[PDB]
RNA sequence: UUUUA
């Protein structure tokens, strides 16, 4: 199962996004596209040093700013089953 | 295209090229392409304020170009 | 695909890849693709103690985009045929 | 776009650029390339070394934002700096 | 008539190359492409570190084009 | 309001350009292309770390690093 | 291609210096990677410690290298 | 908008 297919299957589920500068965004994945652009809801934004935190109701992240994404193992299992 | 009109009118004239690194090149603009690759004649290289090199002809890869300015 | 073909002529020979992160890896070139991704086998890392996480790796893939250099021993046939091929591309394309 | 920017029309949004610049402004227009027109823009200035926000702002007025250098967009309403969750 | 002609006319000549990361190369140009990927023969690299310079030599050296800033043909 | 229509309405007027780095330009907008590479005339360039400024009579600015374009120029 | 590494344990080195060790499950034409049962291994000289991390999707441009373990 | 910025 391709990486972006899993990403599409993660819509509606919690995700962690780390940006190239080390900022992290914890939220529910609302939408994504083939650029890996993302929209998230109910977001916690952590600054690189881990020193300042923000709550955002939603946000949009341009795909070419992404370092990596983390998703629950349960998600990969349930998506593989379906 | 205004960018192309400007470039067409400084071809064969002395220009200042600033790279994103801030290194400067002063030279005679010979020609350019669609990637903003440049060929200069009579090129002087400047770092901070000091002249560090000269080249009779220099090729500059376009991705590093911050601007081309008339002199 | 001039340099793709060049590297396909170096498969099963020893090369050293210097990465943009300044690590150098020597090994046998086993694979190369259109992007100049490479696969190396029986690798040895230069200044290996500086890169302890590499100690148990024998085979690896390197993304072409992170390469600064690939260097190798010279051969006359290699050099004149490569120059020939570049001039051939220029005359044809 | 997966983001329907018309939902933010006449709302204050926060925009972050590649390289670290951060602004807020009221969305007045946009195009399919995610260029924006924002009004009443304020830029949150950063410290030269650490690159962290200093708390000071500068007012920029009516601004065209380039979609190519945009990395983050989020509405201001409902946002807040919070302690470690 | 186009900038890459400067590189074309430098085939089999000793060129100077300025690269990102405070590096310079001098070597015989054996091949290049539109990315400015190139192969230099009998090449010397000067790495400047901040003041100090380290010199290295390569019998045959492939250079990925995205590091290239400037190429100068020989005088 | 369409962003590029606002820029086109600024032609012949002052425009203030803020780069992603600590660098800014202010001058008269001559024109721009589909990638928003911009030609400015009677320009002032600002290094906003050192505070040094430089003048240029006319220049083509690469649009790659541009973050903001502010019609009406710099205060 | 990377198909030879699928379902094998690998170390992935990222541009920011992070070391991820996990099971490669998939990849695409950008070398985007999907890893399962991943740990992040933090080194200080020859010493290290591990953090359980779960599933990653690594965006290909951040991948320096992938090594079979 | 990821392997030629």
């Amino acid at each position: 199962m391709l990486p972006l297919t899993l990403l599409n299957a993660t819509q509606g589920r919690p995700i962690l996004v780390e940006l190239k500068n080390g900022e992290t965004f914890n939220g529910h994945l609302e939408n994504c596209d083939n650029y890996m652009n993302l929209t998230l809801r109910e977001v916690i934004r952590t600054m690189p040093d881990g020193d300042k935190f923000f709550r955002l109701p939603e946000c949009y992240i341009r795909g070419n700013n992404i370092k990596y994404l983390r998703i629950q193992d349960e998600v990969l299992s349930q998506v593989a089953k379906q | 295209s205004s960018p192309n009109e400007f470039l067409n009118k400084v071809i064969g004239k002395k220009v200042l090229i600033r790279l994103s690194s801030g290194v400067d090149y002063k030279g005679i603009l010979s020609c350019l392409d669609g990637y903003m690759n440049l060929a200069l004649e009579r090129t002087e290289e400047y770092v901070n304020g000091k002249k560090t090199n000269v080249y009779g002809d220099a090729f500059i890869r376009g991705n590093n170009v911050l601007y081309v300015s008339a002199l | 695909m001039l340099f793709y073909s060049f590297f396909k002529t170096l498969i099963d020979t020893e090369v050293t890849v210097e990465l943009k992160n300044d690590m150098s890896i020597r090994g046998i070139l086993k694979s190369v693709d259109q992007f100049l991704n490479v696969k190396l086998e029986n690798i040895s890392v230069v200044d290996a103690s500086k890169y302890p996480h590499m100690a148990a790796v024998k085979d690896l893939f390197i993304r072409g985009s992170v390469v600064r250099y690939v260097h190798m021993s010279s051969a006359y046939v290699d050099t004149i045929l490569l120059a020939d091929a570049c001039r051939r591309d220029l005359a044809n394309n | 776009s997966i983001l329907d920017l018309s939902r933010y029309q006449d709302q204050r949004i926060q925009a972050t650029f590649t390289g670290g610049r951060q602004i807020t402004g009221i969305l007045k227009g946009f195009d399919q390339l995610m260029n924006l027109v924002l009004d009443d823009v304020e830029e949150q200035l950063r410290n030269p070394e650490d690159g962290k926000l200093t708390g000071a702002i500068r007012k920029l007025g009516l601004v065209v934002v380039r979609g190519t250098t945009l990395v983050l967009i989020a509405p201001m309403d409902g946002s807040e700096e919070i302690p470690n969750p | 008539a186009e900038p890459l002609d400067l590189v074309r006319l430098s085939l089999d000549e000793i060129v100077y190359v300025k690269l990102r990361g405070d590096r310079e190369l001098n070597g015989r140009l054996h091949a290049y492409d539109e990315h400015l990927n190139m192969v230099l023969g009998d090449a010397e690299e000067i790495v400047t570190i901040f003041l100090k310079t380290i010199r290295k030599h390569y019998e045959m050296l492939f250079v990925r084009g995205d590091s290239v800033i400037l190429i100068a043909p020989p005088r | 309001i369409l962003p590029l229509e606002l820029i086109d309405k600024c032609i012949g007027s002052n425009l203030w350009v803020i780069m992603k780095s600590e660098r800014e330009f202010a001058g008269t907008l001559v024109g721009f292309d589909d990638y928003v590479n911009i030609v400015l005339k009677d320009v002032t360039e600002y290094d906003t770390v050192t505070g040094v400024t430089e003048k240029h009579s006319e220049m083509l600015l690469n649009g790659n690093g541009m973050c903001m374009l502010i019609p009406g120029g710099k205060p | 291609s990377l198909v030879d590494y699928v379902d094998r344990k690998v170390i992935v080195v990222l541009r920011d210096g992070k070391k991820l060790i996990g099971i490669l499950r998939s990849f695409d034409q950008f070398a985007n990677l999907m890893l399962q049962y991943t740990i992040e291994r933090i080194y200080v000289d020859d010493m290290y410690g591990d953090i359980d991390r779960g599933v990653y999707i690594v965006r290909g441009e951040n991948v320096v290298l992938l090594g079979e373990l």
